[PDB]
RNA sequence: GAGAGCCCCAGCGAGAAAACGGCCCCGCC
């Protein structure tokens, strides 16, 4: 996350961390039950192979209340692609179900159309992960305030094509978004202190540069792939 | 309705028959009142922890 | 909306050194 402040104790507890063979985090997750974690289709070509962390906050100091979960399957959505990167969404079951605790909850899985006219409709949505500070990797975990910006702004704003399956988030100008290192994290929107799945990191243009935002899958159109990736 | 204030629903609104209907997410019950959402357990979804 | 042709299929089936088309989600006359 470039910008932002750090997740304080409890603050982010629906973060997940994909973790490859020398336990470097390199894609961020959502937890949504004690099995299932949301993260990018993408992020399942990074590494050779990979596990899931919980309950993490500080990667320095390994000590306290985390977990490292294994993947009993990997399910990706069939229609995603690299050249594009429509269709950014994957679904994670673990061996193991995830005990919550402190730091470690699952994010709500909102009804569509109520995320579309209440959630997606909100100023602004809040965007987690270890990833870097500047367009690198934070050994904290971070979280940060993105504004929705309006679909037609986006795809003006952006290089390549900006499908339905996609949602831009963030500044223009000022120097606040996610970064390499966050894509599968969590984008939740809050409503009466109740933080809901909206967006996954998907992708962006470098970091925070000037005339570019965070492009984000919209979980929206997911959430019917989503019910059935969960049985 | 909906459109007034999330039909003070705490959570999901929905409107049927002319009148507002609230629910909650999984993990949620619907109070007494058809509109707050109340935990059944110690880590409901979407909540940021305390213990 | 519907029907069809295809594409996709790391989920449930089936099969053959564990990203290798019957069904759920899903795309493109
Ligand atoms: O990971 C990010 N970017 C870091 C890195 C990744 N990246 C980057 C990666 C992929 C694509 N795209 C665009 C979609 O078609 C395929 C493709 O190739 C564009 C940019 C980039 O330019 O820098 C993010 C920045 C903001 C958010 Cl939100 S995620
Ligand atoms: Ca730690
Ligand atoms: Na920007």
């Amino acid at each position: 996350i470039v910008g932002g402040q750090e997740c304080k104790d409890g603050e982010c507890p629906w973060q997940a961390l994909l973790i490859n063979e020398e336990n470097e985090g390199f894609c961020g997750g959502t937890i949504l039950s004690e099995f299932y974690i949301l993260t990018a289709a993408h992020c399942l070509y990074q590494a050779k192979r990979f596990k899931v962390r919980v309950g993490d906050r500080n990667t320095e100091q390994e000590e306290g209340g985390e977990a490292v979960h294994e993947v009993e399957v990997v399910i990706k959505h069939n229609r995603f692609t690299k050249e594009t990167y429509d269709f950014d969404i994957a679904v994670l079951r673990l061996k193991t179900p995830i005990t919550f605790r402190m730091n470690v909850a699952p994010a709500c899985l909102p009804e569509r159309d109520w995320a579309e006219s209440t959630l997606m409709t909100q100023k602004t949505g809040i965007v987690s992960g270890f990833g870097r500070t500047h367009e690198r990797q934070s050994t904290r975990l971070k979280m940060l305030e993105v504004p929705y910006v309006d679909r037609n702004s986006c795809k003006l704003s952006s290089s390549f094509i900006i499908t339905q399956n996609m949602f831009c988030a963030g500044y223009d100008t000022k120097q606040e978004d996610a970064c390499q290192g966050d894509a599968g994290g969590p984008h939740v929107t809050r409503f009466k202190d109740t933080y809901f799945v909206t967006g996954i990191v998907s992708w962006g243009e470098g970091c925070a540069r000037k005339g570019k935002y965070g492009i984000y899958t919209k979980v929206t159109a997911f959430l019917k792939w989503i019910d059935r990736s969960m049985k | 309705l909906c459109s007034l204030d999330n039909g003070d629903c705490d959570q999901f609104c929905h409107e049927e028959q002319n009148s507002v209907v609230c629910s909650c997410a999984r993990g949620y019950t619907l109070a007494d009142n058809g509109k707050a959402c109340i935990p059944t357990g110690p880590y409901p979804c979407g909540k940021q922890t305390l213990e």
